[PDB]
C-alpha cells in the first residue's frame, strides 16, 4: 500500500480533534453558571406554622413545602397499605435509598406532623395545588392530573414518584434547615 | 491628553507561562482588606471566587468567615445581614474613591513609542505595573515648582498623570513640566502597615507589589485558564498546520 | 421540470447584468414556472405562511429593540412596549397574534397536503423539509411565549424543559443543560431570548429549500395528475404562468386572511390567548388553569391521555422492566404523534395521488380531521371522566390512521377514475 | 376548577365602537384612590398616563398635584420625596392584594359554553365585568351550608371562585356546592362611601361599575387607538380586497 | 463559463435524491469549479473572511445567551459571562478579537483586489456586493462595540449617531431616531442590541450573492488573463479543480492564520482593544485619550484632518453659503473616502488588469498603501502639529489616488507584456 | 384605450398605500416613547460652588456645566471682539435669539460669575474637558480637538457653534433651576 493513505488520515483525524475541542465548550458554556452552582442551603422559621397550614418558601429555584399536617392528615396517611402506592420508595434523602413509602418513613418528626417535601410534581416540573385539594386529601397538580395523598404519595396520574423530601432537619424547636 | 513613565515590575504572572503565585495574591488580599477597601470597593467581584482555584485559593471555611465581616443588605429581605460568600465585595466606600474590580486592566503603564504601540507589544499593557507605581509614587516633598501652589486635598504623584497641576508647574504653552501631577488618593501606605502571618516584609515596596498581583488577578481570574487554553489551541494547530501542509505539498507533487 | 420559455436580455442594464450576475434571469424563471391551471383556494395557504414568516420576523426585530431579556425587567419591560413605545401595543398584539395566524395557516397547509397526496413522490423531499419547518416553528413558537415571563411563560417553560427530564438515563443532563441550572430562572429566559430571535432565520433558510424543492418538482393540482412534459405545446395547455396568473390569486387571498386578521387584532387581540399570562411569572404557585396555547393542544391531549394506568400504558410498563413507564410514555406518545405524521409518504401504500378519487380514504381522512378538532378542544378540558376517555379514543384513532388504516386501504381499497389531464378537468 | 357566574354589565368602551367615558375612568379614579389604592398597587400604570388622551384626561397640573399624595423613594438619591408624575402608583400597599394594572385583563368572566369557547367570542374575556361582580358581589349572609363552618378572616364572595370552601359545602365528590367562595379581601365598597363632585350617585352598584371602567383603562390604555387602527386597516383590506379581486377576475377572464 | 463535467448519481440515494431536489450536484458544480493554477497567498483573505463571519455568528449567539442589553446591567452582565460562564472568558476575548481579526482580513482581502483589478470587469458585481459587505460589517463592529457599554462603547456611540447630526437639515430628526430620545441611554443600547443581532444574517446573506457573482465569472488570477474557454483541454491547462487542490491550500492558510490568531486571544487577549472599555459607560465624562477601534482609525483620522481652518473646508464653506461647513465636511470627508473606494471601477481607465504590468500605477499604489497604513496610525495622535499636517497630505493623497491619479494613469501609462495565458504563467 | 389599465394602477396603488401605513409605524416606533417625552426641569444646589470650581451635574441624559468663574476667568471672556470669535450668536435660550457672544451675553448674572451650559461639544457630542484646559482657557473636547474659550465659545476645531446655554435662572440666592 502506501503511508500516504496513512497522512491523509492523520491529517483528517487531528482536524475532527479540533473540530471537537471547538464544539465542546459551546455546548458546555450552557451549563450552570459557576453562581449558579455556588448556591448552598437556607433556614426557614416555622413560628407561626398553625397545624393545618402550609408553608411555601422558594429554595434552589424551586418551591419547597412545609406542612404542619392535622390528625386527619396523619390518619390517612397511615391508613395506606404499602402496596396500595404507586411508588413504594420514601424517596426521601434523610433516611435510607431503599426506604419505604410509609407515612411513619415520610415526616421530619415521629409524631409524623412535620411533612417537609418539593413541591413539585415529579411528572414535568409544576408546583401542586395543596390546601389538602385532590383525591387523597393531600396535592393535586393541575397541569396534568397528578394526585398525591396527605403524605405526598403520588396516587394517580402521570407522576411516576412520590414528591422528594430534601435534606432538611430541625436545627432548634422553631427552625427547619433546608439543603 | 498624557502619557507618563511606569516602574517595569518583573510580576510572577508575566509571561506565556506566567502564573500567579498562590501566596503573593493571598497577601495583597490582606492589603486590600487592611488598607483600600477603606475606601475602594470591588463589586464586580464575588467573594467565592476566593475560593476558586487559580488564585487565592483559600479554603471555604475562611472564605466564609471573611465575607463575615461585610454588612449587606439582602435583595429580598431589604435589611441588612452577615456576608455570604455568594455575595460580592462592596461598592466603594468612599464616593470618588474609583472600583478596583477592573483596574489592572483599565490602565496601560506602557505607550508605544513613536505612538506606535510597539512598547505595548513587548511589555503588555502594564496595569499592574501602573497600579504599583502610583503606589509607591508618593514622594514626602512636592516639586519645588508648585511649592505652596498646591491645590488642597491633593498630593503628588510621580506617576498619576491625569490630575490637576499648579499654574507655576506648566511650562510656555501650557503642558506640565512635572512627570506626574496631583491625585486625591492620600498616600496609603506607609511601611509596616499590615503583618503578613509568616513575617514575609511588609516594606511600602512589596506590599504595593502585591496588592498589584492580587489587583490584578481581581481582574482577570481567568488568567491561568485562557493561557493553558492559548497552548492547546497552538499545539492542535502547530500539528494540523504541519499535516494540512504535507497533505498540501504531496498532492500538488501531482501537478507543478 | 416542465417545458417553458428561458430569460431573454432586453435593456442594455440586462444585457450589462445578465452576464455578470443572472439574478434577474433566475427570478425570471422562478415567477414566471407553469403551474396547474386548477388549483383551488386550498393552495393559497404556502402565501400566507411566507407572508407570517416575514410579518413575525419584522415585528419581531421592531420588539427585540424594547424589550429586556431578564427576570426582573422582562415582564415590565413588554408593559412599556405596551404603554410607552409608539405603536407598540399594536405590534406587540401583531407578533402575538401572529403565531396565532402562523399555526392555523400551517395545519391548514398540512391537512390540504395530506388529503391531495402531495407528501406522495415525487414530493417526499418537500414533505420532510416541511416537517422540519413545522418542528422549528413550534420550538420556536414556545420560546417567544417564554419571553413576557408571565404564569403561562414559567410554567410552561417549566413543564417543556420537562419533557426531556423523561428521556431515560441522559435525560436529568439535558434538562439541567436546557435551564442553565437546577430549575427554570434567568440563565434560561436569556438563552432563551438568544434562540428565539436565531430560530426564525433558520426557519427561514428552510423555507428556501422547501420552495427550492417543490418548484423543481412542479406543483400539485387538486387532480394528482401531472402536468404533460412532453411539449411546450400541451405543457401551457395544463399550466398557466405563476405570474400574474397566481399571484394575484395568492395576492387576493393573503388581503381577505390579512383583513380579518386585523379585525381579530384590533377587536379582540386578546381572544386567542390565556389571561394568566396577565398575571407576573410566580415561582411558587402554579395557576389553577394553567392550559397550553390553542395550537398545542391538541399534542397535548395525546401527550396527558396517557396516565399510569392505561392498559396499554401497563404492558409496555410490564415489558419495558420499568424503564418506559407513563411519564416518559406521554412523551414518546407526543412526539411519536408528529414523526408518524412525517412518514407518511411510507405508510400510504396506495399509489393513487389526489384522495379526491379514494372513496373509502376520504373517510378516514374526515375523521382524523375531526379526531384533531377534538383533539384540541379536549386539551382544554380537565382530566376527568369523560374527557380522559374522549382524549384516548382520540389519541388511538391517530395512530390508527397513519400506522394500520392508511397501510391497509392501499392494498384494499378500489381508486375511482381520475381525469386523464390536468386540461381535461379545468375545462370540466 | 374555577368557572362562575359574572354579572354581564354594558359598559361603554366594550364594542367595535365602543370608547371610554371620559368622566366614568375620572370617577373610577377616585374610587381607586380612596378606597382601593389602601391596599392595591397599580406598578405598571404611570401617573401621567392619567394626561393621556383617550383616558381620565386630566390636566397637568392636577396630575402633578394628584402625584404628590404618594411617597416615592427616589432612585438616584435614594431618599424620600413627593410624587412627579413621571411616576408609577405605587405597589400594593397590603401584601397579599393582588396588583391591578392589569387585572382587568387576567381575569375571564365569560367562559365558553361547552367549553368551546363561543360564549368568550360573543361577549369578551368580560375582566371588567368580573371585577365588577366581585365588588358586589358580598352578601350580607353566607349560604345556608357554611353556617358556622365559615372561615375566620375570609368573606363569602358570590363571584369569586379560586377561594377555600367549607368541608360542609363540598358534595359527594368534593366540588363545591356553593355558587362562589371565600375571598380574603372585606367587602370594599358600601353605599356613598364616596362624594362624587357633581353629586353623580355613589351606590355600590355605581361606583363598583366605575373602578370597573377604571381598571379596564388601567390594563387597556391603548383600547381606542388600537379600535381606530383596527377600522383603518379593514378600511385598506376590504378596497384592496374588491381590487385586488376585480384584477383577478378581470385577468383569468382570458383564460377561462 | 469554463469547460467541464458534471456530477452524476452514482449509488441508489444518489439517484433517488437527484430526480426530486439537486442538493448535491449543485454542491459538487460549486465545489468543482475550475480555478487558475496560478493563484498566490493574496487569495486566501477570502476564506479567511468566510471562517470569521462563521466564528463571529457562532460566538454571538452564544454570548448573546448570557448578554442583557440594558443599561444598568449590560456591563456587569458581562464581567459575568467572563468570570461564571463556563468559559466565558476565552468566548467573549474570541468574538472581540474575531472583530480585528475579521477587518485586518477585510484590507488584505480588499487591496489584494485593488492591485490585481479584481473588481474591474466583469467583476464590478462582485465589487459592489462586496462593497455593501464593508458596509454592514462596520456598522456592525459598531453596533457591538457599544453593548458592554464602557467608556469607549458610550460615548463612540454618541460621536457615531452624531454624524446623522451633521446631515444638513434632515440630520437632527435622523439623529433624535437612532438614539430613541435626547440622548445616547438605554432605548439605544436595546435597539443596538437587536440590530447587532440581525446585521451579521443579513452580511451572510450578501455573501451568499458576494460568492454566487464571483463564481459565475470565474475567478480572477496574479495574471490579468482570463481562463481559455474554448476546450475542456486547454481549460483544464489554465485551471484545476477547487476541491480539493485549493480548498487544502485554503485550509491549510487559514490554520496558519488560526494558529497566530488563537495565539493573541490566549496571551494578548487586550492588546488590540482600549483600555478604557474597562471602565463603565460615565455620561457626564468623556476619557481624555478616548480613541477609536484600530479598524476604524484611518476613516476618523480622515474626518479630523478637516477643521474650520482648511482651505478647501472655508471655500466649501463660501461657495456652499454656509451649508456645507467643517463638521458635514468631514462626515462628507470620511463617507466619501468609502464612496469613492467603492467606485473604483469607473475611474481606473487602465483596460490592463493586472497592476503586475503597470509600472506608473504600482508605485501609487503602494503610496496608497502606505497612506492607509499612515492614515491608521495618525488616528491615534492628537490634533496638534505636525499631525494635522500628515493627517491632510494622507487624507489628500487618497482621494487624489483615486479621483485623479487612476483616471490619468489611465491614458498615460506605457503597460507591460501580460503572458498569453495562464498557463505559461504557471509553468514559468 | 381600457379601462382595465386603470384598475392595474387603482391597485397597485392602494397596495402601495398599504405597505407604506405598514412602514410607518416600523420606523416611528424608534421615536422617543412617552416616557423619555415626559422628562422636564430639574433644580440645581450651587451652595458649595467655590469660585474657580465647575459642578457637572446630568440634566436629560447629557452632562450640564456650572462654573463660577474667577476674575482670570471673565478677563479674557470680556477682551475679544465679537468679529474675532468662530461662533457670534451667544447661542442662549435666556436672551432673545439674535444675541452675540459677548461673554456678558453668555453668563447668567451680569458680574460673569455664573457661566451655565450644556456640557455637550458641539462637533460630535462628547463633554468637554474642564478646569481652564484648551488653548484659550476654557475647555478642550478630547474627541476631534475642539477648544473653547472662558466664555465657551468655540474658538478652533470642527466645532462649529459655542456651547449653548440652556434656559436656566436663578430661583433664589443659592440655586439655579435649568430647564
Ligand atoms: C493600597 C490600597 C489602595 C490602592 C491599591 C489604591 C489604588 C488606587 C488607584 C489605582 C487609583 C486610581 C489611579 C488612576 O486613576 O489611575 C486610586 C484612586 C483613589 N484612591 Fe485609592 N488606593 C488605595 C487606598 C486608598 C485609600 C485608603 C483611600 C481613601 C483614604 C483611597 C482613595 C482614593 C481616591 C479618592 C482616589 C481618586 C483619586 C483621583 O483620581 O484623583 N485610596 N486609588
Ligand atoms: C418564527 C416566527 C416567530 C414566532 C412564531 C414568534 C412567536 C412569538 C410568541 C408566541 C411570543 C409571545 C407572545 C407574547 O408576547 O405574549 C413572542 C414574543 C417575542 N418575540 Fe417572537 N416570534 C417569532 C419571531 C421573532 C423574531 C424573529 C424575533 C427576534 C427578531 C422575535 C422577538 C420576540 C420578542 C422580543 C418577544 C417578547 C416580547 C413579546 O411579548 O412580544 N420573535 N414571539
Ligand atoms: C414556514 C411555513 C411554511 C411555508 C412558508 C410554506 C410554503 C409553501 C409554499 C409557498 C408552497 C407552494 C404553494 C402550495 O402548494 O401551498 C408549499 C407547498 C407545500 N408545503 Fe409548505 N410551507 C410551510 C410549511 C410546511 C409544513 C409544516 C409542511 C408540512 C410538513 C409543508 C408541506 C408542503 C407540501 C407537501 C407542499 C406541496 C408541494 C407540492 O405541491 O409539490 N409546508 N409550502
Ligand atoms: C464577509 C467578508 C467577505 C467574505 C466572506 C468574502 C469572501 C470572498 C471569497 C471566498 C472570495 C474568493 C476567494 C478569494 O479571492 O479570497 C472573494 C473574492 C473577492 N472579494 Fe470578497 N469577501 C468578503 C468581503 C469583501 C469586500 C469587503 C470586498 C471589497 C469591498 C470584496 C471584494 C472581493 C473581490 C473583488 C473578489 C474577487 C472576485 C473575482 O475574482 O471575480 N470582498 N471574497
Ligand atoms: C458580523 C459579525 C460580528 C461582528 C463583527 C461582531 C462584533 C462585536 C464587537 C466588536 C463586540 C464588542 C466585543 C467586545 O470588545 O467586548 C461585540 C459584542 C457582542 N456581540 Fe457581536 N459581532 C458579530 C456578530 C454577532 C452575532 C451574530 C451576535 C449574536 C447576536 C453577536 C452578539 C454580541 C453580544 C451579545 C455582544 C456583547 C457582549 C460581548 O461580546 O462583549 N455578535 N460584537
Ligand atoms: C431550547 C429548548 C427547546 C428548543 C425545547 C423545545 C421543545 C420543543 C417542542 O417543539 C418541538 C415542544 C414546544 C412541543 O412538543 C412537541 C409542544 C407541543 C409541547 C406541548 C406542551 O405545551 C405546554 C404548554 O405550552 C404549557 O403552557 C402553560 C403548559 C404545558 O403543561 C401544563 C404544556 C405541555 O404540557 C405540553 C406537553
Ligand atoms: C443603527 C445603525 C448605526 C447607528 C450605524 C452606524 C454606522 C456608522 C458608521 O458605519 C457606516 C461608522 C461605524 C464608520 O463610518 C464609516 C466608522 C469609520 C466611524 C469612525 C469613528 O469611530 C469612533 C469611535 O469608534 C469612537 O469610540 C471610542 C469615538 C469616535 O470619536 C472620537 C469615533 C469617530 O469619531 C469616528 C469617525
Ligand atoms: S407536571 Fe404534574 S401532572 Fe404533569
Ligand atoms: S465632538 Fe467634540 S471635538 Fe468632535
Amino acid at each position: 500500500g502506501t503511508r500516504r493513505d496513512f497522512l491523509y488520515y492523520a491529517t483528517a483525524g487531528a482536524g475532527a480533534v479540533a473540530t471537537g475541542a471547538a464544539v465542546w465548550p459551546l455546548i458546555n458554556q450552557m451549563n450552570p453558571s459557576a453562581d449558579v452552582q455556588a448556591l448552598a442551603s437556607i433556614f426557614v422559621d416555622v413560628s407561626s406554622v398553625e397545624p393545618g397550614v402550609q408553608l411555601t418558601v422558594k429554595f434552589l429555584g424551586k418551591p419547597i413545602f412545609i406542612r404542619r399536617r392535622t390528625e386527619a392528615d396523619i390518619e390517612l396517611g397511615r391508613s395506606v397499605q404499602l402496596g396500595q402506592l404507586v411508588d413504594t420508595n420514601a424517596r426521601n434523602a434523610n433516611i435510607d435509598a431503599g426506604a419505604e413509602a410509609t407515612d411513619q418513613n415520610r415526616t421530619l418528626d415521629e409524631a409524623g406532623e412535620w411533612l417537609v417535601m418539593w413541591g413539585v410534581c415529579t411528572h414535568l416540573g409544576c408546583s401542586p395545588i395543596g390546601g389538602v385539594s385532590g383525591d387523597f386529601g393531600g396535592w393535586f397538580c393541575p397541569c396534568h392530573g397528578s394526585h398525591y395523598d396527605s403524605a405526598g404519595r403520588i396516587r394517580k396520574g402521570p407522576a411516576p414518584e412520590n414528591l422528594p423530601i430534601p435534606l432538611a432537619k430541625f436545627i432548634d424547636e422553631t427552625t427547619i434547615q433546608l439543603g | 491628553a498624557g502619557g507618563g513613565h511606569v516602574e517595569d515590575v518583573p510580576f510572577s504572572f508575566e509571561g506565556p507561562f506566567g502564573t500567579f503565585d498562590q501566596h503573593q495574591l493571598q497577601r495583597g488580599l490582606q492589603v486590600y482588606t487592611e488598607v483600600c477597601a477603606a475606601c475602594h470597593g470591588m463589586k464586580f467581584v464575588p467573594i467565592r471566587s476566593l475560593s476558586e482555584p487559580g488564585g487565592p485559593e483559600l479554603p471555604e471555611d475562611q472564605v466564609r468567615a471573611y465575607a463575615t465581616q461585610f454588612t449587606v443588605t439582602d435583595e429580598e429581605t431589604g435589611e441588612d445581614r452577615e456576608g455570604k460568600p455568594t455575595d460580592h465585595f462592596p461598592h466603594s466606600a468612599l464616593e470618588n474613591a474609583p472600583d478596583l474590580s477592573l483596574m489592572a486592566k483599565a490602565r496601560a503603564g506602557f505607550h508605544g513609542p513613536m505612538g506606535t504601540g510597539i512598547s505595548q507589544l513587548f511589555n503588555g499593557i502594564g496595569g499592574p505595573e501602573y497600579i504599583y507605581s502610583v503606589l509607591t509614587g508618593f514622594p514626602e516633598e512636592p516639586p519645588k515648582c508648585a511649592e505652596g501652589h498646591e491645590p488642597d486635598g491633593f498630593y503628588y504623584n510621580r506617576a498619576f498623570q491625569n490630575g490637576s497641576v499648579p499654574d507655576t508647574c506648566k511650562d510656555a504653552n501650557g503642558v506640565k513640566t512635572t512627570a506626574g501631577s496631583w491625585i486625591a488618593m492620600p498616600p496609603p501606605l506607609m511601611d509596616d502597615l499590615v503583618e503578613y502571618a509568616d513575617g514575609h516584609d511588609a516594606s511600602v515596596h512589596a506590599m504595593a507589589e502585591d496588592v498589584s498581583a492580587f489587583l490584578m488577578w481581581a481582574a482577570e481570574p481567568k488568567l491561568m485558564a485562557r493561557k493553558q487554553a492559548g497552548f492547546t489551541a497552538v499545539m492542535f494547530l502547530t500539528v494540523l498546520s504541519v499535516l494540512l501542509y504535507l497533505t498540501n505539498k504531496r498532492l500538488w507533487a501531482g501537478v507543478k | 421540470g416542465i417545458p417553458h420559455d428561458h430569460y431573454e436580455p432586453r435593456t442594455g442594464i440586462e444585457k450589462w447584468l445578465h452576464s455578470r450576475l443572472p439574478i434577474v434571469a433566475l427570478a425570471y424563471d422562478t415567477i414566471m414556472i407553469p403551474t396547474p391551471r386548477n388549483l383551488n383556494w386550498m393552495w393559497i395557504w404556502g402565501v400566507v405562511l411566507a407572508f407570517c414568516l416575514v410579518l413575525q420576523i419584522v415585528t419581531g426585530i421592531v420588539l427585540a429593540m424594547h424589550y429586556t431579556p431578564h427576570v426582573d425587567l422582562a415582564f415590565a419591560s413588554v408593559e412599556h412596549i405596551m404603554r410607552n413605545v409608539n405603536g407598540g401595543f399594536m405590534l406587540r398584539y401583531l407578533h402575538a397574534n401572529g403565531a396565532s395566524l402562523f399555526f392555523i395557516a400551517v395545519y391548514l397547509h398540512i391537512f390540504r397536503g395530506l388529503y391531495y397526496g402531495s407528501y406522495k413522490a415525487p414530493r417526499e423531499v418537500t414533505w420532510i423539509v416541511g416537517m422540519l419547518i413545522y418542528l422549528a416553528m413550534m420550538a420556536t413558537a414556545f420560546m417567544g411565549y417564554v419571553l413576557p415571563w408571565g404564569q403561562m411563560s414559567f410554567w410552561g417553560a417549566t413543564v417543556i424543559t420537562g419533557l426531556f427530564g423523561a428521556i431515560p438515563g441522559i435525560g436529568h443532563s439535558i434538562q439541567t443543560w436546557l435551564l442553565g441550572g437546577p430549575a427554570v430562572d434567568n440563565a434560561t429566559l436569556n438563552r432563551f431570548f438568544s434562540l428565539h430571535y436565531l430560530l426564525p432565520f433558520v426557519i427561514a433558510a428552510l423555507v428556501a429549500i422547501h420552495i427550492w424543492a417543490f418548484h423543481s418538482t412542479g406543483n400539485n393540482n387538486p387532480t394528482g395528475v401531472e402536468v404533460r412534459r412532453t411539449s411546450k405545446a400541451e405543457a401551457q395547455k395544463d399550466t398557466v404562468p405563476f405570474w400574474p396568473y397566481f399571484i394575484i390569486k395568492d395576492v387576493f387571498a393573503l388581503a381577505v386572511v390579512l383583513l380579518v386578521f386585523f379585525a381579530i387584532v384590533g377587536f379582540m387581540p386578546n381572544y386567542l390567548g390565556h389571561p394568566d399570562n396577565y398575571i407576573e411569572a410566580n415561582p411558587l404557585r402554579t395557576p389553577a388553569h394553567i392550559v397550553p396555547e390553542w395550537y398545542f393542544l391538541p399534542f397535548y391531549a395525546i401527550l396527558r391521555a396517557f396516565t399510569a394506568d392505561v392498559w396499554v400504558v401497563q404492558i409496555a410498563n410490564f415489558i419495558s422492566f420499568g424503564i418506559i413507564d407513563a411519564k416518559f410514555f406521554g412523551v414518546l406518545a407526543m412526539f411519536g404523534a408528529i414523526l408518524v405524521m412525517a412518514l407518511v409518504p411510507w405508510l400510504d401504500t396506495s399509489p393513487v395521488r389526489s384522495g379526491r378519487y379514494r372513496p373509502m380514504f376520504k373517510i378516514y381522512f374526515w375523521l382524523l380531521a375531526a379526531d384533531f378538532v377534538i383533539l384540541t378542544w379536549v386539551g382544554a378540558q380537565q382530566t376527568t371522566f369523560p374527557y380522559d376517555w374522549i382524549s384516548l379514543i382520540a389519541s388511538a384513532y391517530w395512530f390508527a390512521y397513519f400506522l394500520v388504516i392508511l397501510p391497509i386501504l392501499g392494498a384494499i381499497e378500489k381508486p375511482v377514475a381520475p381525469p386523464a389531464t390536468i386540461e381535461e378537468d379545468f375545462n370540466a
